[PDB]
This record gives C-alpha cells, structure tokens and sequence, in this order.
C-alpha cells in the first residue's frame, strides 16, 4: 500500500464525521475556523443576491465539504473561496461605510523611502515591444500560474505541499482584501492623469498602457472592463507582486535547482505592473512582504521537506514536518 | 576598541529564533535594493537621475550583493559573512536616515457633503506618511539590533569562530578587520 | 473575469 | 475544600488559555463556538457606530472573557450578548433587504387551529384595573425578571444551573430574532386598527392598552416609545411569552413544590400580552414551544440533577449531570 | 378487535427515546389547549361564541386535564392511563382535523414601487397559511404515532402490564375499556 | 430601554 501517494478514494460523509470527532485543535485552529466561517457566514448574510441562489451554493459547498475525496480538495481549498467571496461582497459594500481615499500617502512613502517615483521611471518612454513585454505578465502569466503552480506542485512537488499552497495563497490574499479595504489609495495613473487633487468613489477607473493594448490588438477588451471596476482605489498592497512572490517561492522551495528563472520571473512582472502605471513600488513591497512572512511561516510549518533524490510525488514514501529545534545552527550543544 | 554594554534581544518579538529572523531581515533588505536595481533601469529609460539618487541606488545595489551573500549562508553559519553583514548592515542603516531626511526634504520643498467625506483630510495622509515612514524606520533599528544579537552569540560558542587578485585579498582583509570590529563591540 | 481583469 | 460551592478567585489569563489548550470540542461546540462568533464579528463589522469605539468595546469584552473570574461569567453569558448585539444591529439593517410584511398569516393561523381572535376575545371589554392587571406582567415584571431569575437560581439553585439558564435564555432570545427577520407579521393592533390591508416598513407602531396606562398616570412614557420603533413587525414568535416561559420552566425545575405558582404567573403574563392587542395567541405558541424545546435539551443535557433535601447553593457539595440512557423507563431490563 | 400490522416509529427523528418523546408531546399539547382555558374567559369578558367554539373549547379542557395526568406519570409509566391517554389523543386527532376544517371555511366564507415590494403578495400569504396549518397536521399525526408506539412497546414488556361514588368506577372502567381496545389494537 | 419597552 502506497497510502502517501494516493489521494482519497471514499465516499461516505460519515468517515468525516468521525474524524472531525477525532480530531483535536489547538488556539491557532480555534482562531483559524472561527474567523474563516465568520467570514463565510458574513458574505452569506451580505452578498445580495436570491436567497434561493446562495442557500443552493452553499448546501452544494456543504456537501463538497463533507464528501471525503472533494472534501479534502474544497477543504483545503476554503481560504481561497474566502478570498473570492469576500472580494465579490466588498465589491457590494455601501458606497460611504468604507474610509476616504488616500491619494498622497502612496507617492509620499515611495519617494521617501525609495527615491523616485519608480512608475514614473520606468513609464518615462514606451513603445509598442515594450507594450506587449509588460502585457504578457499582467493579463496572461498572472492569470495562467495559480493553476499551473497547483499542478506542477502536486506532480512534481511531495505530497501534501498543496495544501500549503492553497493556505498561504489564501491567507495571502485575504489579508491583501482586508488591507485594500481598510486603506484605501490612488494607483499611480491617478497622479498623472488628474495629479494630486482628493478623490472619491464616485469617478472610472483608467486601464493606464492596456489601452495601448487595445489600441494595438483592435478590441476594447481593457477599457471598459476597467472604466467601470470597483477596486479602483484597490492598488495597496499588491497582489499582482505578492501572487508572484508567492507562486515564486513556492517554484524555489520544491524546485531549488533553476532558481534564478523565478527571481527573474518575479522581476519581469514587477517592471510590467509599474510600466502599465498600475502600481507604485511600495505597492509591490508592501505585497511581497506579506506574501515573504506568510511563505516563511507556512514553509517553517506545514510545508513538509523537499527531497531531492526523488522525481515526482508519487516516488514520494513519506511526509517529513520541518523542525525549527533540531536545525537551528545555535543549537544545544549537539557536538 | 573597548567593550560596552549594548543590550540586544535574543528573539524577534518573543516568538522565535534568531536565525530565522536572520534570514527574513535578510530577505526584507533585498527586496527593498531591487529598487536601486530599477534605478539603474532609469539609466536607460531617459528619466534624468540626480547625484544623490545615483549614490543611493548603487550603494541599494552594493548591499544587495552582499546581503545576497549572507542569504546564502542562513543555515550554515560562516562569521567572517555575518561580521560583515552586521557591520555593513549598520552602515548601511545610518545611511538609510540619512537619505530619507534627504528625500523627505526633497518632496516638501517640490509639494456635494457626501463627496467631501469620501475624500482624506490633508491631516489624515501627513499622519499615514509619518507613521509609514517611521514604521520603516524602527523595524529598521529592530532588523539591525537583530543582526547584532546573532553575530555575538555566534560569537559566544565553539564552532562558528573565525580562523588571486587584488580583488580578493581585499575582500577578505575586510571581513577579517570588519570581523575585529565587531569582536572588540560585541565581545 | 473581473478579480486581481482577463476576458469576462 | 469547598472547590464545588465557591466561584472563580484567580486573575491570569495564562490559566485561560492553557484550560483552551486542554479543552476538546465535538461537534455540538464547534458549530457552536462557529455560528456564535460569525454573528459577534458580523455584527462588528455591520453596526454602524465610530470604528474606535467598536474597537474599545469588543477589546474589553475580549479582556473580559479571558481573566479567569469575569471569564466564567461573561463566557457563559456569551449568547446573550450575541442576542442583544445582533437585536441592535438588525435595528440598522437595510429597509428594502428583508422579507415582505405578512398581515394576513397570523390571523390565518389563529382563527384556524384556535378558534376566534382571542386577543379580541380577550381585549372585549376594557377598564382601568384590568388596564393596570396587564401593566404589571408587561412592563415591570418583564424586565426585572431575567435577573431575579439568575438570582435566585444562583443562590438557591445547584451550582452551574445559571450556565446553562444563560445558555438557555441567549438561544432561545437569538432563534427568536432570527425568526423575527425572517418572518415578520403585523400585531394584533394593526387589524384592530388598519384592518386587512398590505403594510410597509414605513408605518410608525402604535402601543395598544398602554395607551390607556399612558393616559392613566399622565406621562407620554410610551407612546413615544412605541411609535419610532424598529421592531414594529416583529410579532411572531413572541418573545415576552418565551422568556416568561423559560423563567417559569426553570422556577419548576429548581423549586418542584410551589410549582402552581409560575404556572398562574405564564398565565397572567399570557392574559396581559393579548390584552393589550400586542400578539396573538399562535405569537405566543410559537414562543412557547421554542423555549420549551429549548429548555427540554438543556434540562436533559447541560443542567444537573437537582435535590431536594438541600437549601442553598452553598450546600451542594456535587454536581450530577442527568443521564438519559439509565433513567428511561424503557431499561435495558436492569430487573 | 383483532390484529393489524400498523407501522410506528421507536424514536422521534432518529435521535431520541420515546419517553422523552412523550413528556415533550404532552407539554406541547397541554399548552395549546391553554387556549380553550382563554375561551371559557371569552365567556366572562363579552364576545358571544357559538356552539361550536363552545365545543371545541370545553373539549380542549376535558383534554387538558388528561393530558396533565400524562404529564405527570412520564418517569413512571401506568398502563391504564397510557392507554387512556393514547385513545383519547387518537380521539382528540379525529376531532382536530374536523375542526380545522370548520374554521378554515368559517374564514374563507367570512373574507411607490419600494412600498410596492415591502408588502407580501397574496400568493405568499395563502402559502404561508397552508403551510403553517399543514405542518400542524403533520406534527400532530406524527405525535399520536409516538404516543401509539410508546404504548405498544410499554406493553410488550414485564412491569408496565395493567392488573367512592360513580366517578371513580366511571373513570377506571374507561380506563380498563380503553387498555383493552388498545391492546387489542397493538397486541 | 427599547428591547423585547421599558424606561429609555
């Protein structure tokens, strides 16, 4: 039996019962549930949308919770459904119950702290090369490698790394959510289109070098799709910088071998979301140190330790739990 | 040259190690040099950079090598790196307050009731510039007090003990005398 | 897609 | 040691979170601990009020919980708290994201299963000393009940009786609201006085026979205070019929002897709610059976076994909780 | 008078025992028979009733008072007044379904756009009504089955095994008459 | 008191 390798082949809802009698918490799983379902139940409350719909959702969410082999995939996945429903619902938050728009404090913390207005720098000239260099990784890389990352990492990656990729993705994002609703501020082409002056929610966004885009290519495939978003004052943190970091990191901790690609990678896309006026470098500091810290906590946890004899997972014959007390090199006096 | 007191934690925060608090110090640095590395992007770009921004992004280049080095060695500890991680890390962090007095005085001498509340009072962005700011800052002295702390009870042990071109007898004469800087403050 | 825009 | 009789007397939280390292869960308490602390944060983050003084609050309700002594009381008294917090937040719900007002269900329900209206039957004929017979139960003793109950249920009843009349109480109060959101219906007084017609959430309430007890001892106390109210349709379940009913289940289960008393005491509650044209009589059903459902589960679970030989709560010198399998009269054939 | 196959649960909704059943069907019931108690007040306070809601009022006391004695011997069973109590319920179903239907035809016989919306459709109302008296039906059919079957397996046991002026014979006649017919029914 | 009204 390979029971490491294979996923989970029963289907009866009452081996997850007995194990949920099984199984044991600590504060770290009290704080973790208590706060996912209520934000659950909070966008079940929230959210308009018929009710018929949203208790259909959520029986059908229930019961792909409860049913061992999906159970285990949607269960794990829960972070991310948090992070997707959460981000829908505050698109449907009431217009003056969110804080006023921060239009100064972005530019300010970036010219202090990292000289210049790093957009601006690397905006400064443009060309149609360039336009599609930075359009790759923002409209299709970005969307393309969450899923890619899950399948390379369940192939290739142990066993079990999967469900920290999904926790760490999710909590990343979540916090991102919080933080883009708590502290609201004007992404860089506000400064230069309309300059310093006070905002409010009450004006489009702008797509900033993807309209260039839709120039080139003949549609109208960004402009619209962004004059009329509702995360225009969405642009702090990052999350385009901290998927990458994170998506980066995670290719780095089970491949270790060609590194050097994801760093590039990383840095690819950060020179294409401050080209397309999009993001200030704080932005994506703020992102990728976020997206740095929930990695270092998920890899010193959860994560178990990469082999690196072994090809695929399913050559995989044993789950090992990093151990911060034995590998400190301030040791015990080991020798 | 002589010893002083110079009380150090033996924790970030209270709730872990020292070495893993090492390499996430190491880890948030460079980051922040990837910005001087986009600097030198502005060579090319056309955006007319000044002498002190050029002096900054090189020094962020400089130190992310460096730090890069020391990001390299977390595990297996090597205390001519971290010697001259930790004193090129407090240089490095004079020059940090250094600069952002410098640029913070560069930005403020360059710089119907519905929609008036949706708007942030003037007062309300100065305080998130200035606790933003500082925030950098004393994570910055926390980071630095962190290195510190490490290198000595490195110091304090067995093992990690410290015992071709110009390039490299300069390179390593200056982790040797950067090392004796660190032994006689922390030692 | 309208989160983080693609086609719909 | 009298370890059973005494109160809590330590100060630290690390005894608090070390008991939440020890403490195993089931299911009944995660869904418990799940469903309760989904409504404390959605209504932290609905409730309208300055976001310093939510924080203020529910940071001293957190260091309340935590220290040992006020720990106990106001953990257990944790539904009651969910109840009042999320009655006051759905007084600042939206008005055009809940359901349609029904005037025509309660009637319905009554006159089918019970006969004729008996709130009219009852409100027939009207005089100042009936006027004040309903007064009492509905204005006073309503509200100065809850505590006399936790009183004398803590001095004369077992020790832990009051955890689970807390537990008993803030349930019972938290379906009742929820039922009321759910379903809401017009009173008595609004056939009395509009008739059959469609209602609105645009109405303002009326007060009834404490009109007549305004009139009475002329103040204005009531009137006022009824008609800018946000429960207006909130008739059903009764919520005075539910609350005297769990008090008085609980007086006959602590003090089995004088019985007759709180028994006579419902009745008299029952009289002055449809007196004053405040529900009717399938209000006070609904109300009725929910608490005593409520307190059934609680009595055979939760609460102990008390005795009878024993004065006060500070001569217990045990604590026995009810078992269902033994006791049934249906045995195992034990003879 | 003879044998029947008469199906009947041993639980309510799976996870509970019958006793505990029985003490909750017979609290439920006693408190809507609390309403008769009101009716015979309707006598006092001036609304004229008619005959029929003087019947289904006295009748909900007669009941009232059983049901009390049912109330009281739960931890105890007596077979007599289980028996007596299951037909009587039987008894008591017969007459509620016939009342039911007498008053829902004593009703029917006797009867911008926000604000629009605020306000039930006719459609609702009449749902709401048919459902709210239909889950009546239902529950009070499904009590007299726990009732039935608390009876049945109160009888096939050891113990529980049933062996002053024209009151008392009445009354413990009825009641060895009534054991009979239930056994017979069950037995 | 408005809840379940008794003073304020």
């Amino acid at each position: 039996n390979c029971h490491v390798a294979d996923l989970e082949t029963s289907l009866d809802p009452h081996q997850t019962l007995l194990k949920v009698q099984k199984y044991k918490p600590a504060l770290s799983d009290w704080v973790h549930y208590i706060f996912l379902g209520s934000i659950m139940l909070f966008v079940f409350i929230t959210n308009p949308a018929p009710w018929i719909f949203k208790i259909l959702f959520y029986c059908f969410l229930g019961t792909l919770f409860i049913i061992p082999a999906t159970s285990q995939f949607f269960f794990n996945a829960l972070p991310i459904l948090t992070w997707v429903a959460l981000y829908f619902t505050s698109s449907y938050f009431p217009d003056d119950r969110r804080p006023p728009i921060t239009v100064k404090v972005l530019p300010a913390v970036e010219t202090i702290l990292y000289g210049d207005n790093l957009s601006d720098i690397l905006a400064t000239s443009t060309n149609s090369f360039l336009d599609i260099l930075a359009w790759l990784p923002y409209g299709l890389f970005h969307f393309g490698a969450p899923f890619v990352v899950a399948a390379i990492l369940f192939v290739f990656g142990p066993p079990t790394v999967l469900q920290g990729y999904a926790f760490a993705f999710g909590y990343m994002n979540l916090f991102g959510v919080i933080m883009q609703n708590v502290f609201p501020a004007a992404p860089p082409w506000y400064k230069i289109l309309y300059g310093l002056q006070s905002a409010n929610y009450d004006m489009h966004g702008s797509p900033g070098g993807l309209a260039r885009i839709d120039k080139l290519l003949g549609i109208n495939m960004y402009t619209t799709a962004f004059s009329n978003s509702s995360v225009i004052f969405g642009a702090f943190p990052s999350l385009h910088s901290g998927c990458a970091t994170m998506e980066a990191l995670f290719f780095c901790y089970c491949f270790p071998k060609l590194k050097p690609l994801f760093i590039a990678y990383v840095c690819w896309l950060w020179w294409s979301t401050m080209y397309l006026t999009h993001h200030y470098f704080v932005d994506l500091m703020a992102g990728s140190v976020l997206s740095y810290v929930i990695f270092q906590y998920t890899k010193y946890t959860h994560l178990p330790i990469v082999d690196t004899s072994l090809f695929c997972r399913w050559s995989y014959t044993s789950i090992e739990k990093y151990d911060i007390s034995k590998s400190d090199p301030l040791a015990a006096d080991s020798n | 040259m002589r010893s002083s007191l110079l009380t150090l934690p033996k924790s970030f925060l209270g709730f872990m190690p020292l070495y893993l608090a090492v390499e996430i110090v190491l880890g948030i640095s460079i980051l922040n040099k990837c910005s001087g590395a986009y600097g030198i992007l502005a060579l090319f770009t056309g955006h007319p950079l000044d002498f002190m921004q050029w002096i900054a992004y090189l020094w962020s280049v400089f130190t992310l090598i460096v730090f890069s080095q020391g990001l390299y060695l977390i595990h297996k500890p090597n205390l001519l790196v971290f010697s001259q991680i930790c004193v090129l890390y407090t240089i490095d962090t004079i020059s940090t307050c250094f600069f952002t007095l410098w640029f913070t005085t560069q930005w403020f001498t360059l710089e119907g009731i519905d929609i008036s509340k949706q708007s942030a009072t003037e007062s309300y962005e100065y305080t998130m510039t200035i606790l933003i700011t500082l925030v950098s800052l004393i994570f910055r002295f926390y980071f630095n007090f962190i290195l510190a702390s490490f290198v000595q009870e490195l110091l304090h042990h067995p093992k990690y003990l410290v015992d071709k071109p110009i390039w490299k007898r300069l390179w390593a004469k200056s982790q040797k005398g950067c090392y004796k800087l660190c032994k006689n403050l922390l030692e | 897609i309208v989160l983080x825009v693609f086609f719909p």
